[PDB]
RNA sequence: CGCGGGGUGGAGCAGCCUGGUAGCUCGUCGGGCUCAUAACCCGAAGGUCGUCGGUUCAAAUCCGGCCCCCGCAACCA
RNA sequence: AGAGCGCAAGGGUAGAAGGGGGCCUGACUGCGAGGCCUGCAAGCCGAGCAGGGGCGAAAGCCGGGCCUAGUGAACCGGUGGU
RNA sequence: UCCCCCGUGCCCAUAGCGGCGUGGAACCACCCGUUCCCAUUCCGAACACGGAAGUGAAACGCGCCAGCGCCGAUGGUACUGGGCGGGCGACCGCCUGGGAGAGUAGGUCGGUGCGGGGG
């Protein structure tokens, strides 16, 4: 499934990995 | 790899040596001691059609009306490190069937 | 699920890129990225065997694939480890979740790495490959941290056709790598 | 040394092997005539060599001491002999290259050998240097 | 002392010789372990003894790599 | 630890030789008796 | 030299047979009682296991060689 | 091939005898051509045959462990069957 | 009759380590995909299956070069069946027949069967 990290900074990127909702932060937008 | 080609050679005469290609599949009834083909019914060089797996079934039928004619039966067939089960499988399964 | 970022970014990117540092003859001879692996001393879960299929299956999410276990061989006696008994974890994949791993890689584990300053580029076989080591590892994405019983490390490798590091280093930059310049 | 106990006695044939050529220094000693060296009729003849002339060059000892001499300690048959008596020897036969120096000068060395001669049981010789070798 | 030890002799060796004829049986040569290997019309048992399948002569063929094979060429 | 297996529904033996705490209590290999043909064995 | 026994914290002994994991006692060190010391009470430190090589995953431990200690034996002439 | 092949050493061995998984019990009974070794006794090898059974598609292998040590004539008696 | 290939046996390194170059339509490998047969103690890496593009890089096949590996005479020794002599001994020498190892010149990036595809 595509795995949506959702990363608190402006980035959601669609991935594939277990569960969508992926909740994050720090990722690469910041 | 080669194990099992040795343990055929002393068994004794006529080996199968069934070498495919990843398209092709050939067969030859090599006889050791001396070193000499007899029935070599080859496939996709040779005139049959295009599917590997029916196609194997034919060229070993193939092997059989030409060795049946020289006066052959000993299937000393020859994996040639290859698995029985797939293209190699229909070689002597063909052949044998007949 | 033949389609990600990853993918497209080494054909329509990398692939031209390398062509041009470089510049080459055959589609076969530029280098490819083909094998990812992972791997995870586990002297440590020796004594319980629980705490072997914890690192297992967390390693499982991880990789979007199925694990594997490879115990040792010689005897560690200093270390309370012998013949064939104990433990090894690994996991090698290829193909469609080898670039779905290295997207989750570059993207959410790299960023909030402790401090991370960068991937030391001295971290070269020599050859066209790269060996990383890694701490924490619920620096991944799914890995909870109310669940984590344990912050087990653990070391990934990486496989290409280079022969080169240099090519390495471009390739792998151009793949998106952070090399601690 | 090292490698254990105690070896057999073998008897000396031919000159064989036993014999070389002057493979350093300028100067050498030969033998005439097969025999065991002992490792004390070695020390002898070194430290009389570099005893006479003093602050000399350099000393090359070609042959080397490694069968175990066998001994019994004045009684009978029980066994095999504890050996190491006289501790070691070396199958030193005629022609062989015990010693030769480098560095000194010619009386130096034609009175050194001499004297290290006599600290050698076996009769021997001095040889210069030539040139025979091996080449073209 | 402590040495004076020794298994008697098992007698081993080459048995039969190139150039000879055999029954059907004969242990051709008895060996220590793959000094030679079996060949044409000849087996081996668990000691590795070699023995004829046939009646003939005994041969011997050296082959580097693969070892030094003895057959016995069958004829009546 | 000497053992002797014993046949099903007859009286027949055979040797054997089995282990004492090592892995191994007791013995239902099959075998062959004299009557008939291929049948059972136990330990006993 | 032939036979047997043993070298272990500073002293004297255990642990070895049936291998992992150094134990007791006195002494030494710090502290307390006492005017002071001893005794007594509290806590702690200290072993290359004679020496070299070997066997094992691993040797104080098993095996083999050398140095030292102890006990027995060395007779018929 | 300097490792491994349970344990000494040797000869042998990855063109498996070495490491793994599947099925499984030939660690069978009744025999035995012809041999090595040999004073005697004893030891050692064994094709092939029959019954019947395991693995394999099959050619085929299996009458215990890569092998050479792990043992004891006869007498006297024990236990179960015929 | 002759040349390049695919299989497969023989001689058992003069046929390999290597450096370079060549070959792709045909043969061969790699490559596409994983629904079916089947599978990886984890992965279609390999084992297996249905096959279009692309390549000839990998690997393999064919040639070139002697830096390493390898093969290595000729001459003369060492040693020795048999015969004989000298020393006190450690040992040494002669007639006859036999005769390496080492080293030197030198030689080698293979030869050869049968069956099959193409010209
Ligand atoms: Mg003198
Ligand atoms: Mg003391
Ligand atoms: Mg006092
Ligand atoms: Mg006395
Ligand atoms: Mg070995
Ligand atoms: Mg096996
Ligand atoms: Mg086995
Ligand atoms: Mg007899
Ligand atoms: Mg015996
Ligand atoms: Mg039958
Ligand atoms: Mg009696
Ligand atoms: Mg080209
Ligand atoms: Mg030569």
């Amino acid at each position: 499934v595509p795995a949506r990290i959702i990363c608190g900074c402006g980035n959601v990127i669609e991935t594939y990995s277990t569960k969508p909702e992926i909740y994050v932060e720090v990722c690469s937008k910041c | 790899k080669f194990r099992v080609r040795n343990r055929i050679k002393r068994t004794g005469r006529l080996r199968l040596s069934v070498f495919r290609s990843l398209k092709h599949i050939y067969a030859q009834i090599i006889d050791d001691e001396k070193g000499v083909t007899l029935v070599s019914a080859s496939s996709l060089a040779l005139k049959l059609k295009g599917n590997k797996t029916e196609v194997a079934r034919q060229v070993g039928r193939a092997l059989a009306e030409k060795a049946l004619a020289l006066g052959i039966k000993q299937v000393a067939f020859d994996r040639g490190p290859y698995k029985y089960h797939g293209r190699v499988k229909a070689l002597a399964e063909g052949a044998r069937e007949g | 699920p033949l389609d990600l970022a990853l993918k497209r970014k080494y054909y329509e990117e990398v692939r031209p890129e390398l062509i041009r540092r470089f510049g080459y003859q055959n589609v076969w001879e530029v280098p490819r990225l083909e094998k990812v692996v992972i791997n995870q001393g586990l002297g440590e879960a020796k004594e319980d065997a629980r705490i072997l299929e914890k690192a297992a299956q967390e390693l499982a999410l991880i990789t979007g694939q199925k694990p594997a276990v490879t115990r040792a061989k010689k005897s560690i006696s200093n270390f309370k480890l012998r013949k064939g008994m104990p433990i090894g974890l690994r996991v090698t994949l290829r193909r469609d979740r080898m670039w779905i791993f290295l997207e989750k890689l570059l993207n959410v584990a790299l960023p909030r790495i402790r401090d991370f300053r960068g991937l030391n580029p001295n971290s070269f076989d020599g050859r066209g490959n790269y060996n990383l080591g890694l701490r924490e590892q619920l620096i991944f994405p799914e890995i909870t941290y109310d669940m984590v019983d344990a912050l087990r490390g653990m070391d990934i490798a990486v496989v290409t056709t280079a022969e080169t590091d240099e090519e390495a280093r471009a390739l792998l930059e151009l793949l998106g790598f952070p090399f601690r310049k | 040394r090292m490698k254990y106990r105690k070896q057999q006695r073998g008897r000396l044939k031919g000159a064989t092997k036993g014999g070389d050529y002057v493979a350093f220094g300028d100067f050498g000693l030969v033998a005439l005539e097969p025999a065991w060296i002992t490792a004390q009729q070695i020390e002898a003849a070194r430290v009389a060599m570099v005893r006479h002339f003093r602050r000399g060059g350099k000393i090359f000892i070609r042959i080397f001491p490694d069968k175990p001499y066998t001994k019994k300690p004045l009684e009978v048959r029980m066994g095999k002999g504890k050996g190491n008596v006289e501790g070691y020897v070396a199958v030193v036969k005629p022609g062989r290259v015990m010693f030769e120096v480098a560095g000194v000068t010619e009386e130096q060395a034609m009175e050194a050998l001499r004297i290290a001669g006599h600290k050698l049981p076996i009769k021997t010789k001095i040889v210069r240097r030539d040139a025979y070798d091996e080449a073209q | 002392t402590k040495n004076g030890r020794d298994s008697q002799a098992k007698r081993l060796g080459v048995k039969r010789y190139e150039g000879q004829v055999v029954r059907a049986g004969n242990i051709l040569v008895r060996q220590r372990g793959t000094r030679f290997k079996p060949g044409k019309n000849v087996g081996m048992g668990r000691d590795f003894t070699l023995f004829a399948l046939v009646d003939g002569v005994v041969e011997f063929q050296d082959r580097g790599r693969l070892g030094r094979y003895v057959h016995v060429r069958p004829l009546a | 630890l000497l053992l002797e297996c014993t046949e099903c529904k007859r009286r027949n033996y055979a040797t054997e030789k089995n282990k004492r705490n090592t892995p191994n209590k007791l013995e239902l290999r099959k075998y062959c008796p004299w009557c008939r043909k291929h049948t059972v064995h136990r330990e006993v």
